[PDB]
Formats: structure tokens, C-alpha cells, sequence
């Protein structure tokens, strides 16, 4: 770009104009070129800052999803996070998140607690689920029905505050033996 | 000549745009009218002593939405931020600076909140976005036999949960999915 | 947290040379010192689009809330969208929209009333006079409310499941018991003090609305972003009133008053001044966009953590042991309810 | 490379007038004209250029023959058909290899098509050409480049264009070039395999903005659209304030030269039509301004010195003059910025 | 981890035209170019 | 002189570079030539 001078090539300008009139045009060239360079360096600085932010995020993602398991949702891939393998890329990194996603689900029934004998029973882990006829306990992200024993539940209450409590019998392996 | 873009040279001030009647209270000594940024806004008529405003003759931006050239050559034009009845009369009177004139069949008119689309038609269906237009409108290439259509965003498939007092959905099975993050 | 700002798409050619052929020819000597500016501004606009999409488009399926609203005594009408309002917005979002006044909405098509302004033209008409325009956002401020409603429906009828896989329904009482279980309190405690905790939640949701109403400016961050953008734009427009060391400030005056080869120096001075002003404006826009992008990434992580699950990290989702959050849409921002 | 250049170029899918030959209308010349002609062997010899095509302005004649060409920038009188007559002022006779190249593969079916382009920017007449026996129906559709042949500095005035014929015992494809921005695709061998206009189609505008032939699916912001003001109003204050010019030129006792009345004209609008209609002038010479260029100028003060004088003394009255009036009665300063009026 | 940097309050007229009335006058011809700088420096101090 | 960085003044065009044989396809009407970004690259020998 001529930048408002005689020509955009100094080698031509000096071989065409003497110093005491060429210094003005060469100064115009200097100011234009250095303004363009200032624009370039500012844009490069901004791009480098953005890349640094992305690199810090990627470093945290490495040290979290690879060197351990992340409980954060939607951080190491969609769904529940299981593992992650890194892969090198040109001027970047690529992850392989392995995520646990549930599958076919069925309505059964639920009750906040079970009242066996005046006492409300609550599951130590999981919810109280009902086939429709027989109440059961299971895990949360997989259906594994189990018999309601004294081991699966902890008892604390008086069977008159829990709204929606449902009547059923609990079991124990100690009365039998 | 009011209500028409026209070069004006009022008493030495020169500019371009539309002038019309105004309801200012120009004090008798007042001659020029401006605003916060001091842009000449209202001009008193030196030979009539009435008040006229000055308006940007036409300020928008042309954007072209196109599919891949290896797929098709049909294109559609976006006139950003303009009521396109204004360009419709502008196209008719042929005072538009753009020289390329894309066809107007009547069905290719689109009063979008983000401007006017020309060369495309409404489809009141809802498809996932392909090319973002703006104001919740997306264009895409589709078979009727092939043309360019414009439609609203579909935020996703419509689903309703079955919440109840004693209803739980518990997954009886699971799957493993491997995605990618770059 | 702000998520985005208004998208400006200035055109250097006219902003610097108002419909002047000779001025455009003179600017043509400055190389590609315009395509760079336009590319930067369109990149900023696309960045804003991706920020809002990243903040809000976290769930694919748009769930709807069940017709009956009895979540174990929890009162959600203040955050649930109101069908009576034609915009389908919650009462809280109503106050958020009312308490923010945008100088430039953008989606106005204001051409046609600048002539009919009657009074002195507004900032918008002024900007439309000297090569300034605003590109309206892709995601209309209405559909954003629909995304917010879908996210709110997912977190009150299906727990935190819908962000992992299929949306599995669960009543709010045992969802409450589980959010309690994730902190260190047994579910039985909730099942014993459900009425008390529901009254606490209702009182808090009542008090937050009054706190937002009576404050002078608690939405000061979004107001600050809007004011910063408007002030930068107004200064950028005002810069055309500086002679920059030339005879006059008006291109059509200098051109019509002086001969070409002498007015060339003055028009070159005007080019060098106006274009430097535009460059400074573009750089400030770049810095603001970087900061807003960082805030939007933080907001997206906050959404996916606090709203879409329980966050164990202290103080991240509000002060204290975090339980949940509800998202609420705002002009050029989001409002969280930890 | 995909270099983009802005230079006078015939628009793509432009409108071209096609003539026949069995009388040779004088087609106007402005911003160049694209020329093409297909023939079996030859029916066309040359062209003539210039304005008014007579012995008053310099003209051009580029007739070819069997072995050479007869380019000349001369002032030919007329031919109306031994192609020039009445030599008065001819110059710059140019002779080189013949333009017309004709080749046949032992048959007349290989009718050569010849595309010629001429331009006259800053003089420097440029002639572009490419000879090839194309399909021969008419103007082809496949792209073809044009190689400049001669570039010669005529430095004259061209307004009208005409073509010459042959003797004997489907051509004239004429199109007018326009100033447009173009992009040309260059082969790795350097030949232009394709070119795209940048003022024809929205797709052309997009491809031009990114200087690339393949545009991927998406939106592209290309330019700005403007509603050009249909008319232009000029309005100034209602002030008339006619100068006392009327009373300085309707006087009945114009003072003598020895005592020249000097009237100070102030606070008025100097309209010169009241001056033009009041006196059938015989000497309205000016020195610092133009008689025509005065109604659009502002002045601080105006002096009207009026005196009746003889005939030769009118020519005497001028800056830097001498005589019994210019020395003893009224001397005009050499640096005088004004006008004199004699009737 | 750094937490803040030194706060700066550079001034237009005093930096550019040290006590020169003509220089300040010719700076005024540049419009409000530098009020932006003063506001930005106030901002950076505030964010520190 | 080829294969030696040397100050050239070909047809008044000044510069400093290494000249060498090139396999380009200059037209007889072509004189200077250039490269992608506007720098004189391949100047054909006016004599040979
Ligand atoms: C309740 O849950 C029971 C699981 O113990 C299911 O009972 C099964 O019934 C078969 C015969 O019907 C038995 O042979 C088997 O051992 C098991 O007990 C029962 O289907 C289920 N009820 C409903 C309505 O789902
Ligand atoms: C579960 O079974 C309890 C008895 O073991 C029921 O308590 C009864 O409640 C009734 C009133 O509803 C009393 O009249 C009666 O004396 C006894 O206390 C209890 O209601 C029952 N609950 C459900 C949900 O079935
Ligand atoms: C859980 O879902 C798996 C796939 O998502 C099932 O595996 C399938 O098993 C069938 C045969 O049963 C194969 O044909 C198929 O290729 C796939 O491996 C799996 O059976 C299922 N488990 C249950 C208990 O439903
Ligand atoms: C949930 O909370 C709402 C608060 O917005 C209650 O609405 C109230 O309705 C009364 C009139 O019935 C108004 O006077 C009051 O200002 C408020 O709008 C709503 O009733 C409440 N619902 C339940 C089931 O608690
Ligand atoms: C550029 O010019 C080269 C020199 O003729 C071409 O190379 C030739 O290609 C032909 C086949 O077309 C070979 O038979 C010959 O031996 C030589 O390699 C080259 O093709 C050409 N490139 C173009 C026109 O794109
Ligand atoms: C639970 O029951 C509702 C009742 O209509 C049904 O729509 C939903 O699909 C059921 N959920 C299942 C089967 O997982
Ligand atoms: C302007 O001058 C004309 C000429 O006499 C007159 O008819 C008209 O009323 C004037 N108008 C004003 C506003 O002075
Ligand atoms: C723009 O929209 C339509 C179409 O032109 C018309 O009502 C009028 O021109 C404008 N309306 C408003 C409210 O600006
Ligand atoms: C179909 O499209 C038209 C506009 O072309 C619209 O008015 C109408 O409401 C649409 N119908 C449906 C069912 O969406
Ligand atoms: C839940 O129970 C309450 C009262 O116990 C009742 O008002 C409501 O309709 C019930 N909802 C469902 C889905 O059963
Ligand atoms: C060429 O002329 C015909 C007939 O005069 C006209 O219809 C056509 O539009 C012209 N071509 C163009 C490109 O306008
Ligand atoms: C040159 O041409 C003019 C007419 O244009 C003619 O009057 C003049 O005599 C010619 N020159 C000669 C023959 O001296
Ligand atoms: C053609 O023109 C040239 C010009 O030098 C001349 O020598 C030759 O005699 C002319 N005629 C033929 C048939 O070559
Ligand atoms: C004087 O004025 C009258 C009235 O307009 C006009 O008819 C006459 O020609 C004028 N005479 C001179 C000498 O200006
Ligand atoms: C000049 O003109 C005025 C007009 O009123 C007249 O009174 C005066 O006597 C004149 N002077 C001479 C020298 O004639």
C-alpha cells in the first residue's frame, strides 16, 4: 500500500528522490507500516490471551478427567463421566471422553419411606421402588431390585410426619437366627 | 421535495437524506438543529421559515446466504435493518446503489426482524438451524425441486415429562458413549 | 453474569468518507485497513452468538411443565412462566426486563421515523447518520425465555438426570431428600421438617423479588455492560466533530471549498484521525468481548454444575452448602437463583 | 494466484449488438468497445476513430492488408467509401506484423473468430486480441483470454467509431466495456483459465469479497446498499438585496475620466444578470476573475469607477498600459483583480 | 498467583504538553481521544 | 552473476538479491513480473 506517498517500495523511492525531499515520503511509509505492525501485534496479543485461557481450561481438563474421575456434570463429556484419554493434535489437544449414559427406563412406583411397625424406614442408598405389588429397593442409575432387609435401611421416625408414606413389611436376618 | 432521499445544500450546509415536516420549537434566532453527538438533524427553511428534519438516506448492510457452490448456484440476499417495502419501492425506482438485481416474485419477500430476506420463501415447519440469519430465523437448502427456504428455530424435539406424586423412572439398562472434545 | 453485548458492524468506507468518491479513492491507498476491521467485528458478533448459545442451549429437548403445580408445597409460580403474560415470561424475569433500559434495541427498523422524530433525533438516528448500525441477535429474547423454561422444568420434575441421559421423572420431595443427602444431612430430617423448609423456600422466593424491586441498581453489571457499549459508541460517533488539525471537520465542506490537490492534505489528516478512532474503538470492543466471553464460559460452567446437578465446590453456587439453582433470563445476561 | 484487479472490463452476461453485412452506422465510442468478428477468409480490413471524422480534428486509421498493418494517427479529410484524401497534417505512421491470422485445416469449416478490444485511457491506445478457430456458430461460451498486441500512445480525442470492409465478387459483435472490479483465475502456467465479475450476481459478490472460486455453505457480509438521492435541491436564504448596479449603470451624467466617480458598493448581493441585460457590451475583459465565473463568488468590497471615454481609450484602459489617459487621467494597477465594461 | 498490579493515573495534558498553552490548545483539536485513556486507567485501577 | 547475493539495478529497478535461471513463462510483452504479495520476483534478462 502506497500509504499516501509516491510509491509503496522504498528502494524505488530512494532511487527516484533525493533525501531532503524524500524523507517526508519515507516517514509516511514508516508511520503506515508501523501502524499496521501495531495492529498486527495487538491482534496477536489478543489471540494469544484467548489461547492461554483455552490452554488453562485444557490443562485442568487433563489433570481432572484423566488423572482422576470428575463428579462435575457436563465437564468431561455429556452425561456421567467415567474416563478420558488424551490425543495429541496439531497445535492443540483432542479428548476421548468415556461417559456412562443410562438406557431403557420404566415407571414402577415410589414412596419416601416405608412404615413397618410405627417406624419409618428409609433406604441407606437408593429409593423405595414398587413393582406394583411388592415394594423393593434398588440403586439410582441402574435397576437392581433387592429385598427390603434391616441392612438396606436405617430407621428413625414415628410414622406420622412423612407425607406419602406407604405400608409394607421390612425383614431382618436376625429374628430368623 | 419532501419524503424522498435528496442532496440538500441549505444555506451552505451540504448533506444527503430525507426531509419532511417537523414539530420542533425552533426559537426565532435558531437556524440549525442537532443532537447529543451534534449531528445536523433539523434545518429551518430559509425561504419558508418551517422546520424539517434530516434523515440517514439509507443505512443497512447486504449479506448473502448461499449453500456450497458445488451443490447449487442459487443465492438469497439479506438487507439488514431496513423495512423492505422501502427497498421494494427503491428497487422499482432503481435508485439502489447495488447493481445486482435479484428477482422479486412476490413470494420472495420476508419482513424479518433482522432485515428483509429476498430470494427465499417461508416454510412454517421447524427444522434445526443450518445457516444463522438472525432474529430466530434460519435458512437451509432443501428439496421441494430445490430452493432456499427460511424458517424459525426449532429449539429441539418437543417432549413432556410425566411427573407425578409417586412415579419414578429408573433405568433398567445403560450405554457407553464416547464423544470428543477439541 | 453477562453473557453477551450488542453486535456492531460499522462500515469504515462510509464512516470515514461520507458518500465522497474522492475520499473513497484516497482511502483506497491505505491497503486492506478495512477488511481487517470488518472481519474483527463480524468475528465479535459470531463470538457473542456462540456465547449465548453456549450459556443457554445446554439441553436438547424442550420439556414443558406439567399442568398441575403442586411440588410438595414448594411454590414455583414466581419463577415459572406465566401464561397470562403474552411473552410467556416469569414474574421475576418481568422485573429483570423492566429494570434494564436499552439505549439501542437494534430490532427496531428505526428507518422511517428519524424523519418523523419531530424532536431532536435520538442516539440511534444519530448513529444511523454516520455509518453506524447494530446487528440484532440471532436468538430472539423470546425463545431465550423458552430455553429458560425448559431448563427450569427439567430441574424440578426430573432432578439432575436430564443433563446426563434421558429425563427420568422424580417427585420434588425425594429430589429434595437427595440434594440433602449430597451435603451431609439424612433424608429423614427433610421428611420431618418438610413444611418448615417449604415455608422457608416460599419466604425466600418472596423476599428476593422485593430485594430486586427496591434496590437502586443490583443489576449493575448488565447495566454497566450496556452503558459501556453505549458510551463507547457515542464517543466513536462524536469523534467526527474533531478537526484533527485541519481547516474544518466536514468532508463535503472541505471538498466543495478547496481544490483537490490542496484539500488532499486535509482529507488525509481526516482519514488518519477518523481511522485511528475506529481502530481504538475496535480494540476496546475486542477487549470487552474477551472479558464477556470469559464471563460467559464461567456462566455456562455455573449452569451445568449448579443448575444441572449439585456442586460440591464451596461458594461456587452461592454462599453456603449449595442445593440447586434456577436460571432466569435477562437482557444481555443471565440471573441465577442459588 | 487469484489476483483481483479493478480496470475497465466488458461486463459478464452484458448485452452485445450483432450486425450483418451486405450502411456501416457510426457507433459511438465511450469507455472502449469490445469487438469480435468471424469470417471465412476475410471481409474486413480496418477501423477509423476520432470525432467528426473530417479534416478538422485528428483521426485514426488501422487498416490491415495481406502482410502488414497501416496504423496512422492523421487528419484524413473524407472517404465516404484510396481510403483517405487531402493530406494536410498526418503523423506517426505505424507498421508491424498483420493483426489477422488465418489458418484452415484444409477446409473452410475452421472459420477463425477474432476478438478485439480497444481502450483510450490517458491516451496509450491498447489493442488486445486472440485468434482461434472456435466452434464457429457465434460468440462462444467457453472462456478465452485476450493477449495485448500493441500499446501505442495516441494522446488524442476519440468519440466515434467505424469499421471498414473488403471487396468481394455474421460478424460485428460489439459490446461496450464498463469500469468494474474483476478477479481472474491464473493457471500454474500463467494463463487465465477463469474470471468472475464483481458487479453481476450475489454469488459473484461473495466469491469476489473472499477472492475464491469455491464458497462454502454459510452467510457472507459483502458490502453496503444505498438508496441514491433521486434529485438534488439547493436552497439559500430569501435575501435579494440587489446591488446599486442599477443606479451606477442607469446614470445619465457619467463623470469624465479626469474626475472619475468612484462608488463604494457594500451590503448587497452582487447579481451580474442585471449587468448583462443593461448594456450591449463591447469590451468585457477581466483580469483576476472570469465574466462567467462571478455569480458564485463572495467579495469583501466592490468599487465601481464609471467614466465615459473614447474608443481607443477603452483598449488603453488596462493594467500595465501607457498613454495620455493611462498616465495622467486614470492608471490601472498591474495587480488589478476585477473587470472593466465598455458600451 | 498475582492478584493485582500497580495502579496508574497518567494525565493527558501533563504527559503530552508540559505546561504549554499552545500545545494544550492544539491537543483540544484532537477531540476527546484521551478522555477514553483516563477512563480506562480509572477502570483498571478499579478492577485491581 | 548468478548464485551470489548482489546489488542489481536492472532497468532502473534497484534492489539486492540472488539471480538465477528460472523456468517461468514470461510473455514477450511481460517485462518485470511479481509474486503473490506484490514484490518483484522474476525479472527476465533484457539481453539474453
Ligand atoms: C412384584 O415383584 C415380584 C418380584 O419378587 C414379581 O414376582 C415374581 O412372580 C413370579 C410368578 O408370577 C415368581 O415366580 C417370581 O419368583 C417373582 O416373585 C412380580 O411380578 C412383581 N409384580 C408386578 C406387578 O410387577
Ligand atoms: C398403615 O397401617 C397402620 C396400622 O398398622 C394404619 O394405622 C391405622 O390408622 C387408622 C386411621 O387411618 C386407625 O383408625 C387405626 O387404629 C390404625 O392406627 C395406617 O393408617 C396405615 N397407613 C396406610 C397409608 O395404609
Ligand atoms: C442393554 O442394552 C444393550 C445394548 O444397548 C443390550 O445388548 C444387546 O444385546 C442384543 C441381544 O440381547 C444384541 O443383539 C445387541 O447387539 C446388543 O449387544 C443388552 O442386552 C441390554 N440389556 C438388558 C438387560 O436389556
Ligand atoms: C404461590 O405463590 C404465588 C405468589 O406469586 C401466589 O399467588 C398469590 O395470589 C394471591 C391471590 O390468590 C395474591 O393476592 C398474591 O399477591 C399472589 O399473587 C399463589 O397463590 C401461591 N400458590 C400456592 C399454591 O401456594
Ligand atoms: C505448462 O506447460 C508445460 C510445457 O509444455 C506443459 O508440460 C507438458 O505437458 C504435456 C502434456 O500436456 C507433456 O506431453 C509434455 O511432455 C510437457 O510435460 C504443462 O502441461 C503445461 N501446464 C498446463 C497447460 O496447465
Ligand atoms: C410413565 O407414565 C406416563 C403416563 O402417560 C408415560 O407417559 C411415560 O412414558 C411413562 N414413563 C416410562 C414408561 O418410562
Ligand atoms: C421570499 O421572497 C419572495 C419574493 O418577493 C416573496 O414572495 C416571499 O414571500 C418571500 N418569503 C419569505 C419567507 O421571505
Ligand atoms: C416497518 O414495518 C412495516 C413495513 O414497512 C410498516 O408498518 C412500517 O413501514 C414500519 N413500521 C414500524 C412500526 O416501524
Ligand atoms: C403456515 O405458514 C403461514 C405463512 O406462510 C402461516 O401464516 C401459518 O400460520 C402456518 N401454519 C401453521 C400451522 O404453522
Ligand atoms: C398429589 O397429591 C395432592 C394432594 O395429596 C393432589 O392435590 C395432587 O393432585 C396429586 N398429584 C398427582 C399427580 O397425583
Ligand atoms: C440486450 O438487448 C435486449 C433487447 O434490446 C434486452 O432485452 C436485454 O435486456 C439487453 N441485455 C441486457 C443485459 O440488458
Ligand atoms: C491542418 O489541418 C487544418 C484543419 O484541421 C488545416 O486548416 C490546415 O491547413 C492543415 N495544415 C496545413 C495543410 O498546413
Ligand atoms: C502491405 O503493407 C506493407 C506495409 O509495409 C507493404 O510493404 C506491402 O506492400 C502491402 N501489401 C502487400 C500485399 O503486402
Ligand atoms: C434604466 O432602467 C429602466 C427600468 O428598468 C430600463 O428600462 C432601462 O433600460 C435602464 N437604462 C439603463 C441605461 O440602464
Ligand atoms: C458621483 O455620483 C454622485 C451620484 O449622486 C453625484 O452626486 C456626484 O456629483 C458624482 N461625482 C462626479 C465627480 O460626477
Amino acid at each position: 500500500s502506497k500509504f499516501g506517498a509516491i510509491s509503496s517500495v522504498l528502494n524505488d523511492i530512494l532511487s527516484r528522490l533525493d533525501p531532503p525531499e524524500a524523507e517526508v515520503q519515507i516517514d509516511r511509509l514508516i508511520t503506515g507500516r508501523l501502524q499496521s505492525l501495531q495492529t498486527y501485534v495487538t491482534q496477536q496479543l489478543i489471540r494469544a490471551a484467548e489461547i492461554r485461557a483455552s490452554a488453562n481450561l485444557a490443562a485442568t481438563k487433563m489433570s481432572e478427567c484423566v488423572l482422576g474421575q470428575s463428579k462435575r456434570v457436563d465437564f468431561c463429556g455429556k452425561g456421567y463421566h467415567l474416563m478420558s484419554f488424551p490425543q495429541s493434535a496439531p497445535h492443540g489437544v483432542v479428548f476421548l471422553h468415556v461417559t456412562y449414559v443410562p438406557a431403557q427406563e420404566k415407571n414402577f412406583t415410589t414412596a419416601p419411606a416405608i412404615c413397618h411397625d410405627g417406624k419409618a424406614h428409609f433406604p441407606r442408598e437408593g429409593v423405595f421402588v414398587s413393582n406394583g405389588t411388592h415394594w423393593f429397593v434398588t440403586q439410582r442409575n441402574f435397576y437392581e431390585p433387592q429385598i427390603i432387609t434391616t441392612d438396606n435401611t436405617f430407621v428413625s421416625g414415628n410414622c406420622d410426619v412423612v407425607i406419602g408414606i406407604v405400608n409394607n413389611t421390612v425383614y431382618d436376618p436376625l429374628q430368623l437366627e | 421535495v419532501k419524503n424522498k432521499c435528496v442532496n440538500f445544500n441549505f444555506n451552505g450546509l451540504t448533506g444527503t437524506g430525507v426531509l419532511t415536516k417537523s414539530n420542533k420549537k425552533f426559537l426565532p434566532f435558531q437556524q440549525f438543529g442537532r443532537d447529543i453527538v451534534d449531528t445536523t438533524d433539523a434545518v429551518r427553511d430559509p425561504q419558508t421559515l418551517e422546520i424539517l428534519d434530516i434523515t440517514p438516506c439509507s443505512f443497512g448492510g447486504v449479506s448473502v446466504i448461499t449453500p456450497g457452490t458445488n451443490t447449487s448456484n442459487q443465492v438469497a440476499v439479506l438487507y439488514q435493518g431496513v423495512n423492505c417495502t422501502e427497498v421494494s419501492v427503491a428497487i422499482h425506482a432503481d435508485q439502489l446503489t447495488p447493481t445486482w438485481r435479484v428477482y422479486s416474485t412476490g413470494s420472495n419477500v420476508f419482513q424479518t426482524r433482522a432485515g428483509c430476506l429476498i430470494g427465499a420463501e417461508y416454510v412454517n415447519n421447524s427444522y434445526e438451524c443450518d445457516i444463522p440469519i438472525g432474529a430466530g430465523i434460519c435458512a437451509s437448502y432443501q428439496t421441494q425441486s430445490q430452493s432456499i427456504i427460511a424458517y424459525t428455530m426449532s429449539l429441539g424435539a418437543e417432549n413432556s415429562v410425566a411427573y407425578s406424586n409417586n412415579s419414578i423412572a429408573i433405568p433398567t439398562n445403560f450405554t457407553i458413549s464416547v464423544t470428543t472434545e477439541i | 453474569l453477562p453473557v453477551s453485548m450488542t453486535k456492531t458492524s460499522v462500515d469504515c468506507t462510509m464512516y470515514i468518507c461520507g458518500d465522497s468518491t474522492e475520499c473513497s479513492n484516497l482511502l483506497l491507498q491505505y491497503g486492506s485497513f478495512c477488511t481487517q476491521l470488518k472481519r474483527a467485528l463480524t468475528g465479535i458478533a459470531v463470538e457473542q452468538d456462540k456465547n449465548t448459545q453456549e450459556v443457554f442451549a445446554q439441553v436438547k429437548q424442550i420439556y414443558k411443565t406439567p399442568p398441575i403445580k403442586y411440588f410438595g408445597g414448594f411454590n414455583f409460580s414466581q419463577i415459572l412462566p406465566d401464561p397470562s403474560k403474552p411473552s410467556k415470561r416469569s414474574p421475576i424475569e418481568d422485573l429483570l426486563f423492566n429494570k434494564v433500559t436499552l439505549a439501542d434495541a437494534g430490532f427496531i427498523k428505526q428507518y422511517g421515523d428519524c424523519l418523523g422524530d419531530i424532536a431532536a433525533r435520538d442516539l440511534i438516528c444519530a448513529q444511523k447518520f454516520n455509518g453506524l448500525t447494530v446487528l440484532p441477535p440471532l436468538l430472539t429474547d423470546e425463545m431465550i425465555a423458552q430455553y429458560t423454561s425448559a431448563l427450569l422444568a427439567g430441574t424440578i420434575t426430573s432432578g439432575w438426570t436430564f443433563g446426563a441421559g434421558p429425563a427420568l421423572q422424580i417427585p420434588f420431595p425425594m429430589q429434595m431428600a437427595y440434594r440433602f443427602n449430597g451435603i451431609g444431612v439424612t433424608q429423614n430430617v427433610l421428611y420431618e421438617n418438610q413444611k418448615l423448609i417449604a415455608n422457608q423456600f416460599n419466604s425466600a422466593i418472596g423476599k428476593i423479588q422485593d430485594s430486586l424491586f427496591s434496590t437502586p441498581s443490583a443489576l449493575g453489571k448488565l447495566q454497566d455492560v450496556v452503558n459501556h457499549n453505549a458510551q463507547a459508541l457515542n464517543t466513536l460517533v462524536k469523534q467526527l466533530s474533531s478537526k484533527f488539525g485541519a481547516i474544518s471537520s466536514v468532508l463535503n465542506d472541505i471538498l466543495s471549498r478547496l481544490d483537490p490537490p490542496e484539500a488532499e492534505v486535509q482529507i488525509d489528516r481526516l482519514i488518519t484521525g477518523r481511522l485511528q478512532s475506529l481502530q481504538t474503538y475496535v480494540t476496546q470492543q475486542l477487549i470487552r468481548a474477551a472479558e464477556i466471553r470469559a464471563s460467559a464460559n464461567l456462566a455456562a460452567t455455573k449452569m451445568s454444575e449448579c443448575v444441572l446437578g449439585q456442586s460440591k465446590r464451596v461458594d461456587f453456587c452461592g454462599k453456603g452448602y449449595h442445593l440447586m439453582s434456577f436460571p432466569q433470563s435477562a437482557p444481555h445476561g443471565v440471573v441465577f437463583l442459588h | 494466484v487469484l489476483h483481483l484487479t479493478q480496470d475497465l472490463f466488458l461486463p459478464f452476461f452484458s448485452n452485445v449488438t450483432w450486425f450483418h453485412a451486405i450502411d456501416n452506422p457510426v457507433l459511438p465510442f465511450n469507455d472502449g468497445v469490445y469487438f469480435a468478428s468471424t469470417e471465412k477468409s476475410n471481409i474486413i480490413r480496418g477501423w477509423i476513430f476520432g470525432t467528426t471524422l473530417d479534416s478538422k480534428t485528428q483521426s485514426l486509421l488501422i487498416v490491415n492488408n495481406a502482410t502488414n498493418v497501416f496504423i496512422k494517427v492523421c487528419e484524413f479529410q473524407f472517404c465516404n467509401d484510396g481510403v483517405y484524401s487531402s493530406a494536410n497534417n498526418c503523423t506517426f505512421e505505424y507498421v508491424s506484423q498483420p493483426f489477422l491470422m488465418d489458418l484452415e485445416g484444409k477446409q473452410g469449416n475452421f472459420k477463425n473468430l477474432r476478438e478485439f478490444v480497444f481502450k483510450n485511457i490517458d491516451g496509450y491506445f491498447k489493442i488486445y486480441s486472440k485468434h482461434t478457430p472456435i466452434i464457429g456458430r457465434d460468440f462462444p461460451q467457453g472462456f478465452s483470454a485476450l493477449e495485448p498486441l500493441v500499446d501505442l500512445p495516441i494522446g488524442i480525442n476519440i468519440t466515434r467509431f467505424q469499421t471498414l470492409l473488403a471487396l468481394n465478387r455474421a460478424d460485428y459483435y460489439v459490446g461496450y466495456l464498463q469500469p468494474r472490479t474483476f478477479l481472474l483465475k491464473y493457471n500454474e502456467n500463467g494463463t487465465i483459465t477463469d474470471a468472475v465479475d464483481c458487479a453481476l450476481d450475489p454469488l459473484s459478490e461473495t466469491k469476489c469479497t473472499l477472492k475464491s472460486f469455491t464458497v462454502e455453505k454459510g452467510i457472507y457480509q459483502t458490502s453496503n446498499f444505498r438508496v441514491q438521492p433521486t434529485e438534488s435541491i439547493v436552497r439559500f436564504p430569501n435575501v435579494t438585496n440587489l446591488c446599486p448596479f442599477h443606479e451606477v449603470f442607469n446614470a445619465t451624467r457619467f463623470a469624465s475620466v479626469y474626475a472619475w466617480n468612484r462608488t463604494r458598493i457594500s451590503n448587497c448581493v452582487a447579481d451580474y444578470s442585471v449587468l448583462y441585460n443593461f448594456a450591449p457590451f463591447f469590451a468585457f475583459k477581466c483580469y483576476g476573475v472570469s465574466p462567467t465565473k462571478l455569480n458564485d463568488l463572495c467579495f469583501t468590497n466592490v468599487y465601481a469607477d464609471s467614466f465615459v471615454i473614447k474608443g481607443n481609450e477603452v483598449s488603453q484602459i488596462a493594467p500595465g498600459q501607457t498613454g495620455n489617459i493611462a498616465d495622467y487621467n486614470y492608471k490601472l494597477p498591474d495587480d488589478f483583480t476585477g473587470c472593466v465594461i465598455a458600451w
